[PDB]
């Protein structure tokens, strides 16, 4: 049984091995670009006036 | 219009508040208990005797002197408890059942002591009292009277241990049986008297699986737990 | 004892027959005689010139009965006139035979003590009441009972301040001059009586909220579990409404049979028992609760330095139930005399005046929960 | 041989670490250093929803950003109108030990579960008008920690038996089982397209699952202790995890590695709940020390604190329209923040 | 109670003082 | 990634010593309370010894008192178990286990059958 989980574990690592990984700088840029593209429509980031705030 | 809607919503809100207030009276009138024990602790026999006198979790409800008790027994959960133990942070007490004859899994009693230590020193269970059931007392007596036990082998401190003066031996009890009993209790009280700090308390009891006094023992500890809580709030 | 109103009635009665004497009595038929007069004190019959004029002690005096064989004398001579006092216009008169016939400082000492005590208790409790009300996390049945107890202490202190002022307005220079003239004064007024009726209710209400504190604490420990809503209704009803059941009958009895002195002087002690006995009942029951709680406390400490913790517990529990009253409570007013009366009044007045201050400190200011709130509020504001 | 298999997994382990290291050009903090700080984020308690008797483990916002469901250990599900603070429903639970709740996107159903090992489905829109149980999904051998609806007929559950399950609610059966975790699965988070979901477990790792294929695409490590909370970034290409090691971390799916850590020396308690703001610039985390910390998700700076709760902050939720945040707590109160 | 007993004793003391003052006034020809 | 590597096991005659080392990586070693557990053939997992974050508080199971000593070096991120005068019943696989959460007095589940923060043990035969 301990062998059985080992072979299943190795097979899982095979799938995780054969994946395409983008560059971290490229990944960081996408999250950076996304937050900038949606900054104006974030009510918590930009405090909205107390006329369209339902909790105000 | 909108006023018809919002008045309807307040009409629905008051039916809920009326029902929630009723539920609050029942919730405060019931004492919730977590029954924790190893499989070979005798805890299942304990649940069975209370059932005749009156699944990821099993619940039993017993009433002592018109006081409601709701006891919850874990079933079909893994031995990993560090997450689901936090659900019982506000029970009246945790009933920890220990097989006291299990020192001879090599050392079940040392495992029971480690579990009690983790329960006692968990940040979310700091205010939760523990009722300690030292269960296999009949089996402990029979084992230690035969001379094959050798508690010193698993607990070398038992060689130099002496029965405390305040010990109350049961009638006909051999002093060796009495001495073995109180040593294991003092194993648990060494953990409990450290870090208790007058917020939660340990109520050890020498039990057997078929004791009819067990529901009374739980009832008397719960009333002591409630009284100590009230006296703490009054700074008494 | 004789009152100012009863004295002015007799003196005005006294003036009426005397003025009849100055007219109905026949002339002396002898010339060169000292003429009959009436000063504001004594009625003077005319006398033969050359000897004393004998008139008894005026009977309107409260001490007139204590001097039955008293006689005011007056002397006129063949000059035909009375002899005036030296360097004075008014005639000479000898009144030693009819002469007038410290509780003040001790009662001043007492008034100063409880006025200071009640003022400090009043100040601390309004601060403490705000603290319990301010923090929403402190809102519970226990603190609701405490808040009603704070109100009873605050109302009692206020009723004392109003009561003390009413006694001053009742014995002022104008009030005296008005009862001398026979004119209506603050004493006749109905606002005067409700002031001392207010004292009786507020003092009794404070005693019955000390009773509710004990009864509520008893139920928690007696393990008696109840509908927490109905429980509270019965408790507010007892704390504020039960005193009405014996204070209103006291006012009714006072208004019908002893309506004098603005309901201040306990002339008939049976009528004063209408308020005292129900208060004694609350004191006695709350003292039994005190014993039963300490008996519970000692059992808990025996299981887990008993004395220092028992002392802290006994000393902190005393103001919450007012158990300092049981010392002199069963020593009735009818029998407390001399230094016994002063000591009984001193403990009762001094300890109860500072009891509100004690309660505000031991149950709000040193309270761990209250201290936790100001620490975290300081921490929350520190995060700004 | 077990040792031969054990060594082969270790060797591949090294290659995946080398592959991850090869793609590490610059830290996200280096890319983001030129961005302006968001400043001090000052949020106040606009609402306090009261009515739960015992502590709250779970809340979930409705897709209307107005209704929300919360689960308390008193055995109650309460659906609130957050605008009016009026309660719409009070659903009594058969098992009081509830650990999770979900609100269906349609608004017609809620789900809850806990120590009974069951996902109970509730119909909010019955003909009679009384909320009744639609289904009980049984098959987990450990407690349910999290559940999220995909639609009215599919829900994904995570369990203390170390598995995740996809359910067909009509038949009440598990169509797919997600295995590969070794500890309790504590939390799950669906991708915005609901084609994938991530789970964080007590093995200190996070896994990305393909719903239709029912297989683990990726496993993410870097945390030291149990992961309690997980949430996708809004674009669906990243997610954040909160752990008992007292840190939050951001993982990028396509970079296949940890991207940033959110921690401070003053913080030594675990994170219970995490959620992103609407644009993903703010990461909000509930903590064991009764507080919520607002993080600058791009700069790893504490932008703010929510400091209202008197007990453990157990659950978190940001509305779909981004207007408000809800915090549930062990003090039995829900707070709404702007 | 002590408040009622203190007030009663003080009112009797004040009453007698007012009574004495009224007589002390008469001798002054008021 | 949390990883614990045990070494130093072997075959020793009774009364002979062994020193076990646990190389730790992937966590702040100084923040955690460390454990030693064994598993004898045919039996369950058994707690042996634990050491606190600084190395001050130490506990043992009674069967190894005065016989095994537990030591930690936070600088090198290593856990030690010096075993003296071994007995045949000490024969087991010895696991280095870490307590699940940092800065905690309680230590839950380290003897569970599928505990995560436990290494692959080293065999000791006496």
């Amino acid at each position: 049984a301990s062998i059985a989980q080992a072979r299943k574990l190795v097979e899982q690592l095979k799938m995780e091995a054969n994946i395409d990984r983008i560059k971290v700088s490229k990944a960081a840029a996408d999250l950076m670009a996304y937050c900038e593209a949606h900054a104006k429509e974030d009510p918590l980031l930009t405090p909205v006036p107390a006329s369209e705030n339902p909790f105000r | 219009d909108q006023r018809n809607e919002e008045k309807a919503q307040r009409e629905a809100n008051k039916k809920i508040e009326k029902q929630l207030q009723k539920d609050k009276q029942v919730y405060r009138a019931t004492h919730r208990l977590l029954l924790l024990g190893a499989g070979e602790s005798g805890k299942n026999t304990i649940v069975k005797q209370m059932r005749i006198l009156h699944s990821g979790i099993f619940e039993t409800k017993f009433q002592v002197d018109k006081v409601n008790f709701h006891m919850f027994d874990v079933g079909a959960q893994r031995d990993e408890r560090r997450k689901w133990i936090q659900c019982f942070n506000d029970v009246t007490a945790i009933i920890f059942v220990v097989a006291s004859s299990s020192y001879n899994q090599t050392n079940r009693l040392q495992a029971a002591l480690k579990l009690f230590d983790s329960i006692w020193n968990n940040k979310w269970l700091r205010d939760t009292s523990v009722i300690l059931f030292l269960n296999k007392q009949d089996l402990l007596a029979e084992k230690v009277l035969a001379g094959k036990s050798k508690i010193e082998d698993y607990f070398p401190e038992f060689a130099r241990y002496t029965t405390p003066e305040d010990a109350t031996p049961e009638p006909g009890e051999d002093p060796r049986v009495t001495r073995a009993k109180y040593f294991i209790r003092d194993e648990f009280l060494r953990i409990s008297t450290a870090s208790g700090d007058g917020r939660h308390y340990c109520y050890p009891h020498f039990t057997c699986a078929v004791d009819t006094e067990n529901i009374r023992r739980v009832f008397n500890d719960c009333r002591d737990i409630i009284q100590r809580m009230h006296l703490r709030q009054y700074e008494l | 004892t004789v009152s100012l109103w009863e004295t002015v009635q007799k003196w005005r009665e006294y003036r009426r027959q005397c003025q009849r004497s100055l007219t109905e009595d026949p002339p002396p038929a002898t010339d060169l005689f000292c003429n009959r007069t009436f000063d504001e004190y004594a009625c003077w019959p005319d006398g033969e010139p050359g000897s004393f004029v004998n008139v008894s002690c005026p009977w309107y005096l409260p001490w007139a009965s204590s001097v039955p064989q008293g006689h005011v004398y007056r002397f006129c001579t063949a000059e035909g006139l009375w002899l005036q006092k030296d360097n004075s216009s008014l005639p000479w008169r000898d009144l030693s035979e009819c002469e007038e016939s410290s509780p003040e400082e001790q009662l001043l000492f007492l008034y100063i003590i409880y006025t200071v005590g009640y003022a400090l208790s009043f100040s601390a409790l309004v601060i403490a009441s705000a603290i319990l009300l301010g923090f929403r996390h402190l809102h519970c049945t226990r603190n609701y009972i405490h808040l009603n107890l704070f109100a009873s202490f605050i109302l009692r202190a206020l009723s004392v301040f109003i009561k003390d002022a009413a006694l001053k307005w009742m014995y002022s220079t104008a009030a005296q001059q008005h009862q001398w003239d026979g004119l209506l004064s603050y004493q006749d007024s109905l606002s005067c009586r409700l002031v001392f009726l207010l004292m009786q209710y507020c003092v009794a209400a404070n005693y019955y909220w000390l009773l509710v504190e004990g009864v509520y604490l008893y139920t928690l420990l007696a393990f008696s579990v109840f509908s927490e809503q109905w429980i509270f209704r019965l408790y507010v009803s007892i704390g504020w409404g039960v005193p009405l059941l014996f204070v209103v009958p006291w006012g009714i009895v006072k208004y019908l049979y002893e309506d004098e002195g603005c309901w201040t002087r306990n002339s008939n002690m049976n009528y004063w028992l209408i308020i005292r006995l129900p208060i004694l009942f609350a004191i006695g029951v709350n003292f039994l609760i005190f014993v039963r709680v300490i008996c519970i406390v000692v059992s808990k400490l025996k299981a887990n330095d008993i004395k220092c913790r028992l002392a802290k517990s006994t000393l902190t529990l005393i103001p919450l139930l007012g158990t300092h009253e049981v010392i002199f409570a069963f020593v009735m007013d009818e029998h407390a005399r001399g230094t016994l009366r002063f000591i009984k009044l001193f403990t009762e007045l001094s300890f109860t005046s500072f009891q509100g201050l004690m309660v505000a400190i031991l149950y709000c200011f040193v309270n761990n929960e209250v201290q936790l709130e100001f620490r975290k509020s300081w921490e929350r504001w520190r995060l700004e | 041989e077990l040792d031969q298999l054990r060594q082969e997994a270790e060797q591949l382990k090294n290659q995946i670490r080398d592959a991850r290291k090869a793609c590490a050009d610059a830290t996200l903090s280096q890319i983001t250093n030129n961005i302006d700080p968001v400043g001090r984020i000052q949020m106040r308690t606009r609402r306090t929803l009261r009515g739960h008797l015992a502590k709250i483990y779970a809340m979930h916002w409705g897709t209307d950003s107005r209704l929300l469901v919360s689960a308390s250990q008193d055995g109650k599900l309460i659906i609130w109108d957050s605008y009016t603070t009026n309660k719409v429903h009070a659903i009594p639970l058969r098992s009081s030990w509830v650990m999770t709740c979900a609100y269906a996107p349609s608004g017609n159903y809620v789900a809850c579960g806990g120590l009974d090992n069951i996902c109970s489905i509730y119909n909010l829109k019955t003909r009679e008008g009384n909320v009744r149980v639609s289904r009980e999904l049984a098959g987990h051998t450990g407690y349910l920690s999290c559940c999220r609806f995909l639609d009215d007929n599919q829900i994904v559950t995570s369990s203390g038996d170390t598995t995740c399950a996809l359910w067909d609610i009509e038949t009440g059966q598990q169509t797919t089982t997600f295995t590969g975790h070794t500890g309790d699965v504590m939390s799950l988070s669906l991708a915005p397209d609901t084609r994938l979901f991530v789970s964080g477990a007590c093995d200190a790792s996070a896994k990305l699952w393909d719903v239709r294929e029912g297989m683990c695409r990726q496993t993410f490590t870097g945390h030291e202790s149990d992961i309690n909370a997980i949430c996708f970034f809004p674009n669906g290409n990243a997610f954040a995890t909160g752990s008992d090691d007292a840190t939050c971390r951001l993982f990028d799916l396509r970079a296949d590695q940890e991207l940033m850590t959110y921690s401070h020396d003053n913080i030594i308690c675990g994170i219970t709940s995490v959620s992103f703001s609407k644009s993903g610039r703010l990461l909000l985390a509930g903590y064991d020390d009764f507080n919520c910390n607002v993080w600058d998700a791009l700069k790893a700076d504490r932008a703010g604190v929510l400091a209202g709760h008197d007990n453990r902050v157990s659950c978190l939720g940001v509305t779909d329209d981004g207007m408000a945040v809800a915090t549930g707590s062990w003090d039995s109160f829900l707070k709404i923040w702007n | 109670h002590g408040d009622g007993t203190f007030t009663s004793d003080l009112s009797k003391q004040m009453e007698e003082e007012a009574v004495r003052l009224f007589i002390e006034w008469l001798k002054n020809g008021g | 990634q949390v990883q614990l590597q045990e070494s130093g096991g072997g075959l020793v005659q009774p009364g002979g010593s062994l020193r076990l080392s646990c190389a730790a990586s992937g966590f702040t070693f100084s923040n955690y309370k460390m454990n030693w557990v064994r598993q004898a053939p045919g039996k369950g997992l058994e707690w042996v010894s634990d050491i606190s974050q600084s190395g001050a508080s130490i506990s043992y199971t009674g069967s190894v008192k005065g016989r095994f000593t537990i030591s930690r070096d936070n600088a090198k991120n290593t856990l030690y178990l010096q075993m003296n005068s071994l007995k045949p019943e000490d024969t087991a696989v010895y696991y280095c286990a870490r307590c699940p959460a940092p800065f905690t007095r309680d230590c839950f589940d380290v003897t569970s059958t599928t505990y995560a923060y436990r290494g692959q043990g080293t065999q000791v035969t006496v």
